[PDB]
């Protein structure tokens, strides 16, 4: 029989504390990471390509498939860490496209004033929101259980049969709808200003303060208002839990025309390239990291820093005065 | 037993000026049979009723040979002169008979396994006589190998002294060479390296340069492991050229030197020729 | 270290008695697969091992589709393909509805128009499909013209 | 290690009735691989990256055979039963790595020059085992002959006993034989030429016709050059139906006749069967 | 089997109730390791079977060790005997099974740990059917504190600024000039935390009749206690805090854990080691 067996886990907040110090690690220049970004392979996976349901190959890690996603490659390009943001899910209050706009599950983080149906009030960006309770009828996720409490107090996941009357309202700490009468109760966040919203947002993903910008200004994010009690400390991303960041990119023709000119089958696929050193004319040289914004893969060094993450894909085709976005985010 | 022809040679004469395909016909009739007796020899002549010693499966050469297996069947005809063979007797005693043979003649056979008991005895006939064998030698050694040599055939008689050997055992000697005891009359012998046994014997005779002076001695050793020694014992003393019944015509020591067993051996005489002859040896390996 | 994910549409394409063509989809680019095929009944029985029943392989393949032309009619038989390529993990090793092909399936097919066969050669030759009867290619041919 | 396939053998049904070229062209493809085998077998492959075997230079057949020898980036690779090699690890200690064999499958191999040393062993694979061997043998012996045997192959389990012998020395024993004790109670024995040996060891047994009575006694001899006189030393003497304490069941005694070392044995008893057997020999050639 | 942990703000006030004691971390207690194999070792199977790619440590033990007077080698092993078994059990060839990428295990054995601090070695030349790829020497000292038996510590680039020699590594060819990344090429994805308990910290929990502790949880930037709350916060910098001594709820705990009861002693020294795959 087995003496010893013990349990142990670590909390999602380590997701974040990663992502944290993962946002700190990109550098400006010196020793803290440093990131480009890589498309390429004109060439055809295969004569399918185009078809519908094709599936390009699944790409391949090893120093043979470094090389040859090295070998392709168009173009290149910086990240700078303020295009690196952390987000949650986006739900808004009483949206009707996504389900149950009114029907809220403990913990559930709601966003508010993001759409005019959802607007309680005027000159004031986005709010958030978390519900910390739900109306006592409903169902509990554990078939066992018809109560609320009794679902919880096992802690099986409950949803509330009583949909929300209103979107939550109030700075105030406690504050969801206590008081006249409601099932759900609301826990209230910090207010997002609108410019953020507009350029940040995705309807799916809110964008999500760093504790750095944060020090910043307290209120331009609402959070100025509140009661820590620990002072200072903007680690509100503790507090949401965001596991996600988002790594925003531009891709512009004029960097790479070559990869740009009509009749360029586009680039199948793509590759995320940390601290590379530029090309030297003699190799006895010193390394350099990668200060400018875009390179040909020649101006860069072969195989120089380590790329994380290989990508194919089918074809895409760049062109130009087209200008192509990229985003790709990350649960740590 | 694949039954193999002699050798079988084509004609040259054929051919170019006759019929091409006929000659050739007659040809690989020999070719493909001629192949057959060397492959039977070197490979087993079961893989025959395989794809007839064709294919990846078929017989293969051995540099060693290979010693036919076969049922008992075969054997129970006289078995050809100059085959090896391999049967093991764990079935029953076989007796293997064989042709009468020619001076030179010789039959190699094994038990690989050594099934060969009393319960597994072998017995052999090779035709009119087996030296120093009445009638039909029997064989109830396990792992050993039977060797007959026709060592008369003469008209009819085919007389076989017979040979037989363990397949298998350490068979070496660590030492055996001769020397002539040096003008500071002695030297030191590597023996083997000092880990090769746990037990030798050794024969050493250190005879003068004439001769009249030949020391002899009976030499028992104990290898001595964690002492790095070597203990001995000596006894059953002769000599011929002796002078003096104390030691004489030489010395013998011993010692470990260079990872070697090395013996010592002395001699006031000068031009003794000392012959070192390491006759048995004995080394513990694992239990079982 | 991930699954080479699959074929998604598998099938045997058509079926004469023996042989089959079989189509997988094509999915991912150089990635082969693992075809395989398995036995439902012992002929003893039917599905007698269910499970536990043997398998054979065809290899990996190239392409898409694999033209497999074995064993016996009439009998029923499980196939099963894996996909891969270099760096993966393995495939799921999908299964079909399987089969069996009947009986005494062969050829109908075109030839130069003016030719005429005699039944026996293809009686033997493709309906019963043994090669031995003649084995074409290398075989001798009398080519006799006629009174 | 030229790669042998095995036989391979021509259709005659072809030729003749067929397309003459082409059966025939095939047929050498057979013919020429056929006897490589053959004599890469018994000559060294390495005359194949010669003419390929051809020439004068070519690979020729040894009725000893050929051990053949190679670099360690063949034995690096499981090697084949049956076959002889010869390989000197005076550059390196080697492993020679096995197939598992079958019951018969014989590895034979030899370190001519017998660069073989614990600073030049040999470590062996034969698949799944050797008997006698946990995991790979090593050989550090010189001159040693590597002769492998697969005692048992039967499923997984190839099991090799080994032997191993040295591959030169004085392995002969001079006198070998029985008889039975005369009418007249004794009998005198040429042993070897008086010359062949300064030392030899012999072990008589004499047994009564009944086999009640029989005399067995630990005979060490050193043959007197000089004098043509042979000294004995008796010791460890072993009876059983001895009647007395002295002298019984026989007489041992010893001379040198006809230039042969002449033992004479004589029994008071009538009627004793008596084995003469020189187990070990002992002579002096040149010093080195 | 203690119960499964919870994660909340419940669940860690209840572990931040209890919490007996608190231990800081520096990082020269932090390393990379990869898990250690010797060649030759006799206990664990196949101590002479290697597989590509494996990596092989040197000299750490009398059958292992071939080399006196120099610490612990680290070798890959790029190329194995040809015969052998393939993982895909259709295919009979090494280099087939290879080609296609599915795993090939060998037949035959290494003939000895392999050697030299030149690039692929590997025993090629003369024989074998192994390769070798050197990659650093590891200093002694470090080795016999550092190393855990599975574990082989592996060291870090900063740390192999210092010295490329003690660790062996200044011999190679990088081209790149520094390099130094070479904790890429072993491609260590997990960290040892080294932790010390004393009871002298603590004699509270160390007194004679403790049930122990059940349970344990580390903590990040936790700040000092104060007495006013209005006072600055202040990072943690002794080697131990009484949770007391810690504000409430500071810092975060990453990683929460659930034990059977271990019950420490005065004047007995307990040692943690935790390993995160990341």
């Amino acid at each position: 029989d087995s003496s010893v067996i013990y349990r142990a886990i670590v909390t999602s907040k380590f997701r974040t504390e990663k992502m944290l110090n993962f946002y700190n690690s990109i550098g400006s220049g010196p020793d803290k990471n440093t990131i480009f970004i890589t498309f390429g392979r004109s060439e055809p996976w295969s004569s399918n390509e185009n078809e519908v349901g094709f599936a390009p190959p699944y790409p391949t890690d090893s120093v043979l498939g470094v090389t040859d996603m090295w070998t392709h490659m168009m173009g290149t390009v910086k990240v700078l860490p303020s295009m690196l943001d952390a987000v949650i899910p986006r739900r808004d209050w009483g949206d009707t496209r996504y389900p149950d706009p009114y029907t809220f599950r403990i913990n559930d983080i709601v966003v508010c004033n993001s759409a005019p149906y959802n607007a309680t009030e005027s000159g004031a960006g986005w709010l958030v929101y978390r519900c910390l309770d739900v109306p006592d009828t409903g169902m509990c996720s554990i078939a066992s259980l018809t109560d609320k409490d009794e679902c919880l107090k096992l802690g099986g996941k409950w949803t509330p049969s009583a949909r929300s009357m209103t979107p939550p309202e109030g700075r105030g700490d406690a504050e969801g709808t206590i008081e006249p009468g409601d099932g759900y109760v609301w826990e209230y966040l910090f207010e997002i200003p609108p410019d953020v919203s507009i350029n940040r947002c995705t309807n799916e993903y809110i964008v999500v303060p760093w504790p750095e910008e944060l020090k910043e200004d307290p209120t331009r994010w609402g959070y100025e208002d509140n009661l820590t009690w620990q002072q200072d400390d903007f680690g509100l991303i503790y507090r949401v839990k965001a596991n996600t960041i988002r790594f925003k990119a531009y891709l512009d023709s004029v960097y790479f025309p070559e990869a740009a000119l009509p009749g360029n089958k586009g680039f199948r696929q793509i590759s995320i390239i940390t601290n590379p050193l530029e090309a030297k004319a003699h190799p006895n040289d010193p390394n350099v990291k990668a200060e400018k914004d875009y390179y040909d893969p020649e101006d860069l060094m072969r195989h120089s820093g380590e790329m994380i993450y290989m990508e194919n894909r089918p074809p895409i085709i760049m062109a130009m005065d087209q200008t192509e976005e990229i985003n790709i985010l990350f649960t740590f | 037993m694949f039954i193999q022809e002699p050798k079988k040679l084509i004609d040259t004469g054929e051919i170019g000026n006759a019929s091409t395909g006929d000659i050739l016909f007659d040809g690989g009739n020999k070719i493909n049979s001629d192949f057959n007796a060397i492959y039977n020899a070197f490979g087993d002549q079961r893989k025959m009723a395989v794809a007839n010693g064709t294919g990846a499966d078929g017989q293969i050469i051995h540099a060693t040979g290979y010693y036919q297996k076969h049922s008992i069947t075969e054997y129970a005809t006289p078995v050809k002169v100059g085959t090896r063979h391999d049967i093991d007797t764990s079935t029953v005693g076989v007796k293997v008979i064989i042709e009468r043979g020619e001076l030179g003649d010789c039959v190699e056979f094994i038990n690989s396994n050594g099934s060969i008991s009393v319960t597994n005895p072998l017995t052999i006939q090779a035709i009119d006589s087996i030296k120093g064998v009445s009638g039909n030698l029997v064989v109830t050694s396990p792992y050993s190998k039977v060797t007959l040599r026709c060592i008369s055939s003469d008209n009819s008689t085919s007389v076989w002294n017979y040979s037989i050997e363990s397949m298998f055992g350490q068979k070496e000697s660590p030492a055996e060479g001769t020397w002539n005891i040096s003008t500071s009359g002695s030297v030191d012998i590597p023996l083997f390296h000092r880990t090769e046994y746990n037990m030798a014997k050794l024969l050493v005779t250190c005879q003068s340069v004439d001769g009249r002076k030949i020391k002899t001695a009976e030499i028992n050793i104990l290898v001595d492991t964690v002492n790095s020694e070597v203990i001995s014992s000596e006894y059953a003393v002769m000599r011929v050229g002796n002078e003096t019944e104390e030691d004489e015509i030489a010395n013998i020591a011993f010692s470990i030197k260079e990872n070697y067993v090395t013996a010592t051996i002395s001699s006031s005489t000068v031009g003794m020729r000392a012959a070192v002859k390491v006759i048995a040896t004995q080394k513990i390996g694992v239990a079982q | 270290t991930v699954k080479a994910p699959s074929v998604t549409s598998l099938r045997i394409s058509k079926l004469s008695a023996n042989q089959v063509q079989v189509r997988w989809d094509d999915v991912g680019a150089n990635f082969y697969y693992f075809v395989e095929i398995a036995e439902t009944k012992t002929n003893s029985g039917e599905n007698l091992p269910s499970n536990q029943y043997r398998w054979i392989n065809l290899g990996y393949t190239a392409n898409n589709s694999f033209f497999f032309d074995d064993a016996d009619p009439l009998t029923t038989y499980i196939i099963r393909v894996a996909t891969a390529a270099q760096d993966f993990e393995q495939s799921d090793w999908i299964y079909t509805e399987e089969f069996e092909t009947f009986a005494t399936n062969a050829y109908t097919f075109q030839n130069m128009i003016e030719m005429q066969l005699a039944n026996k050669f293809i009686q033997e030759k493709f309906t019963l499909n043994n090669s031995d009867y003649v084995n074409f290619n290398n075989d001798t041919i009398m080519a006799a013209l006629m009174n």
